[PDB]
RNA sequence: GGCAGCCGCGAAGCUACCAUCCGCUGGAUUAUGGCUGAACGCCUCUAAGUCAGAUCCAUGCUAGAACGCGGUGAUUUCUUUGCUCCACACAAUAUAGAUGGAUACGAAUAAGGCGUCCUUGUGGCGUCGCUGAACCAUAGCAGGCUAGCAACGGUGCACUUGGCGGAAAGGCCUUGGGUGCUUGCUGGCGAAUUGCAAUGUCAUUUUGCGUGGGGAUAAAUCAUUUGUAUACGACUUAGA
RNA sequence: GCAGUCAAGCGGCGACAUUGCUCAUACCGAAGCAGAAUUCGGUAAGCGUCUACUGAU
RNA sequence: CGUGGAGGUCAGUGACGAAGCCUAGACCGUAAGGUCGGGUCGAACGGCCUCUAGUGAGAUCUUGGUGGUAGUAGCAGCGAAACCACAGCCAAGGGACGGGCUUGGCAGAAUCAGCGGGG
RNA sequence: AUGGUGAAACCAUCUAGUACUGGUUCCUGCCGAAGUUUCCCUCAGGAUAGCAGAAGCUCGUAUCAGUUUUAUUAAAAUGAAGAGCUUUUAGUGGGCCAUUUUUGGUAAGCAGAACUGGCGAUGCGGGAUGAACCGAACGUAGAGUUAAGGUGCCGGAAUACACGCUCAUCAGACCAAAAGGUGUUAGUUCAUCUAGACAGCCGGACGGUGGCCAUGGAAGUCGGAAUCCGCUAAGGAGUGUGUAACAACUCACCGGCCGAAUGAACUA
RNA sequence: UUCACUGGGCCAGCAUCAGUUUUGGUGGCAGGAUAAAUCCAUAGGAAUGUAGCUUGCCUCGGUAAGUAUUAUAGCCUGUG
């Protein structure tokens, strides 16, 4: 077996948390250097290769394309670091005050026994200007070196029965760390999107837990250098659409996907099989460096996307176009 | 004579360090080490650094957890070094070696506090000069330590204000000197002369 | 199909080189090629110095110290007022071991400290080391009760302005007045019988019971249920 | 192996010379290495013809 | 030094308590052992000179009893056997035997299922 | 063996028969060895001699000694009453290591005859632990000095002093080594030297002669024997580079400018 | 029978003693080449040449080369 995994025991937590961020830029805009999000199934696509030199140049392609439910994430803090002999550490934490349902549940096992006292004095520490709250953020700014935002993902406007959202940390770039916790002051129970922190033809990384196999499968991994060639806003129409077809589809197959629901919030589609089942969580970094390579630089032509049913052999993309298929109805 | 003493390990040898310090810990004297990244010992880089490989050999033959391992830190191999000199795995080694802290750089409250050297233990009054010497910042990184750039980064800000605190003494010094000068002569002061004061 | 069987399609499930994706980027370098230059007025890649250049370390990934660590929210009443913070009231548990003060620049060691000057520099002048045998502090019943002199400084304590310290900051400094001492100086009384000494008891970490004054006043597990899990354990879902 | 000359020296013995029969990979340095292919030398020894462990508390 | 019994002796001790046993109570002798105090106990026993002998940790020892194995294997309830000096982690030195010695490093209090690796 | 038992070996006595594995029971003190020499031949076994005890006799000492020297065994020094004769009586026959005389020998080692010491019955300190190594031969105690070993910690004792010595890319503290090394340090024997020692630059570096022979060619420098000669300041029918052969550069050999010790082989 | 002295038992302090033993201070003596030195003299000598003087001479009268045995420093040897 491969020593570099073994010994093969259990992973941490059905959640995976990022080890390793994009090292720094301290002349580029701040911006974020992560997401989360939820295996949406697979799919399947079909595109002309632009790479030059290859044995299929301008030929079409199939490839199975996974795609990522991504809703958007709404920030609740911040943390801030400092660098120490014995490692990094965390100097201080702050909270939005107005921390969602969701939020609140993650910190209760008994949600429903408890009294849901969630954070109350701290609440309380917004009943001035902030000098409480500044003033712990003064000293991240002052002290801190590197900033990381404390985010969850909108659980609620997922189809999963949790409603517990999940809560990690991403970590921030850019120079002038003032100007980079005063970015995270304005977003305070702001949301950001997908389309803010990725781009199409963008290379990343997916890290997230295998499927279990009831000594087997529950591990993290982190399967590095991931294409990303769609980032669809599905709450519009037409997502499922392209350039050289121009006719109005959803990504979602009719029926949905096995095991999950219908997407109704932003995704991404990412080349190969990002490692996990469905349901399960998935957390995006961007190739932890500046990867320069022609299989990375190369744009992608999108032609048509499959988005027909699973649950069995499919003969059309949507239900309008099962209308050239009654004795039930009439 | 000083409840707490505490020494810069800074241009000494770890061999004399950690003799002068394992006897004195055995003595009830307590002892702080700082600055151990900066710390000497005899040799070149490379006799240094291939002794060091070899004894990591050693380690366990079937199973590292199992067995020891290896401390990359400047303190740890300090530490190690002494180690070896106390009766370990005894009430009054154990005992011992508790009254001994090692840090890299000089963490606080022990920057605002003063701190001695072994005169019998610098590399300056036992190395014949013109000979080569290996410090542990290099040989620590070497072995895999990942914090020397941090040390160094803010071992600056720690000798930064402290030029600032020395020249606030400085000048203050100045002004008693003055003041004690222009006193002197007086008829205690020359009183004070007589018996030696 | 009630009974026991096979056939055509057919999921799901088991499940594979029998199919798809992915598999990184910087240093110290050896060998080796050189620059500078003695050993030895030539020479030399080497002795003092130095560049390039594969093995080692770093980047990344996996696991994460039954007794590694940091940040954050909540933290139980009328449970006969439970919990906790603060002042002392008595007790206990013990002290890898107080019996004046851990008194803070940095750098070099074939060179540096302190004062001064202008020519603000690898500058001139004066002087220090050769140990801390130092500096501060140190007198009063284990440090009392009182009267004055001269300074208005020194200092213990509580208020209070402002600043610095995030590496383990948990501390370090300053404006203001208040209140004690001031042995800086001169005076008035007590010390006893602990009987010729017995550490002759003068601090430190923890806890309980008590008051008096403050503050907040909840969760996990079992259960139901569930599967992204599951050999059995275990673990992940949902609810007034 | 046996036999024989000579001797740098050791103090009469005697080194070497002496006569008779009996890697496929990668990086460096040399090779009449024009190119390709190749041998030789070095480096990496890389690369090929009751208890160990592991699940769980 | 101690024990079984015997002659003599202490006109010996003893139901107001002799023997035996227990004692984190004490004393004596370097020793075999002797003495005292307390608890238990219920009818015999001891100081000294001699006589006498079936007279004082192991033998894969005999008899009888009791532990781990084990509330396990096995047929909710019942309920064994083999075995047992003691423990049973590594590199090296331990001369010829390393499982106890030495130089260093280790070790979880506690519990438990599989690949079977050995047996 | 005796006497019976059952028919698809057993029972009771002679017999507790006949001997190498195992065990062999309380305390203290004193003394206390051996481990082999004589024939029956040795495998078999005692009898004797010895080590250690017991009584008697004689004698305390010219009684000797694991001691030092003449002589051909007197006697002189040291030590001691521990001397002598029988009489009798438990255990004892393994030997290992080292030393020495030493013969034998081939890859080797060493084997083997005998002698003297340590162990064999033995604690203590050091040797980091260790048969046979170093000192030291033991009643229970207090005080002080030492043997061997050590004095940076474990580890009780000076990170003492003085003189030198070494950079080793596992040093050093633990016989295959004759030789190699532009490693280091101190010496031994010779050569030159202010008539200029070494080195660094410049000049000269010649005539016969293109010496004789092979031959397209060897003019000093692909090759074969001489390797002669005159002047010189010193120069080889030429030490290398170099050409098809010439040519040209250089050393070995002197000279000019420099300014003192330098060069060659060996020992440790 | 009551204290009020001693004896009686535990641990020690001080003064001077006797044995063993450790570590300091100081004094009087015999030997050396009747210590050797140093010192005081005395006659000579050169040099890692002192004073004085002379050959070029910038660095302001500076030195590096001479002569010169004590002179405006000293040293060694021989003898008392």
């Amino acid at each position: 077996g491969h020593l570099g995994f073994l010994p093969r025991k259990r992973a941490a937590s059905i959640r995976a948390r990022v080890k390793a961020f994009p090292k720094d830029d301290r002349s580029k805009p701040v911006a974020l250097t992560s997401f989360l999000g939820y295996k949406a199934g697979m799919t399947t696509i079909v595109r002309d290769l632009d790479r030059p030199g290859s044995k299929f140049h301008k030929r079409e392609v199939v490839e199975a394309v996974t795609v990522v439910d991504t809703p958007p994430v709404v920030v609740v803090g911040v943390v801030g670091y400092v660098e120490t002999p014995r490692g990094l550490r965390s100097l201080t934490t702050v909270w939005a005050e107005h921390l969602s349902d969701e939020v609140k549940r993650r910190f209760y096992k008994n949600w429903y026994k408890s009294k849901k006292k969630a954070f109350t004095k701290y609440s309380a520490k917004y009943a001035q200007d902030g000098a409480g709250i500044e003033r712990e953020l003064a000293r991240i700014k002052k002290y801190a070196s590197v900033v990381r935002v404390l985010v969850h993902t909108q659980i609620r406007k997922t189809p999963l029965a949790q409603k517990k959202a999940h809560l990690a940390e991403i970590q921030l770039n850019g120079g002038s760390i003032s100007e980079k916790v005063d970015w995270a002051r304005e977003h305070f129970e702001k949301t950001v999107a997908v389309d803010s922190v990725f781009e199409q033809n963008e290379m990343i990384d997916a890290i997230a837990v295998t499927k279990g196999h009831g000594q087997r499968g529950y591990h993290s991994r982190t399967s590095i250098n991931h294409k990303i060639y769609r980032v669809g806003k599905g709450d519009d129409e037409a997502n499922g659409a392209t350039s050289f077809d121009r006719t109005k589809k959803t990504i979602t197959p009719m029926g949905g996907f096995v095991h999950y629901g219908e997407i109704k919030n932003d995704f991404i589609m990412v080349k190969g099989c990002i490692p996990g089942n469905r349901k399960r969580i998935v957390t995006l970094r961007k190739s932890l460096y500046t990867n320069t390579s022609r299989k990375a630089l190369e744009e992608v032509s999108l032609k048509w996307i499959d988005t027909a049913s699973k649950f069995g052999k499919g003969r059309f993309q949507t239900p309008a176009e099962k209308h050239a298929f009654l004795k039930k109805d009439l | 004579v000083e409840p707490v003493v505490v020494i810069d390990g800074k241009g000494h040898l770890v061999g004399r360090l950690a003799s002068v310090v394992a006897k004195q810990l055995l003595n009830g004297q307590k002892i702080v080490v700082v600055r151990a990244e900066e710390l000497n010992i005899s040799g070149e880089f490379f006799r240094n650094k291939l002794k060091y490989h070899d004894f990591l050999r050693k380690a366990t033959a079937f199973n590292k957890t199992r067995g020891p391992f290896h401390f990359r830190a400047p303190s740890r191999i300090f530490y190690k070094a002494l180690r070896g000199m106390v009766s370990h795995k005894t009430a009054r080694g154990k005992a011992a070696l508790e009254r001994l802290k090692v840090f890299e750089g000089i963490p606080p409250p022990y920057d605002k506090k003063k701190r001695v050297v072994v005169p019998q233990a610098l590399r300056v009054l036992r190395l014949k000069p013109g000979r080569k010497y290996t410090t542990l910042g290099k040989l620590s990184t070497s072995v895999g330590w990942k914090y020397e750039d941090v040390v160094a980064k803010l071992e600056a800000k720690r000798k930064v204000s402290s030029a600032e605190y020395y020249a606030k003494k400085r000048a203050f010094t100045k002004k008693v000197a003055s003041a004690n000068a222009t006193a002197a002569e007086s008829d205690v002061a020359k009183q004070l002369a007589a018996l030696g004061y």
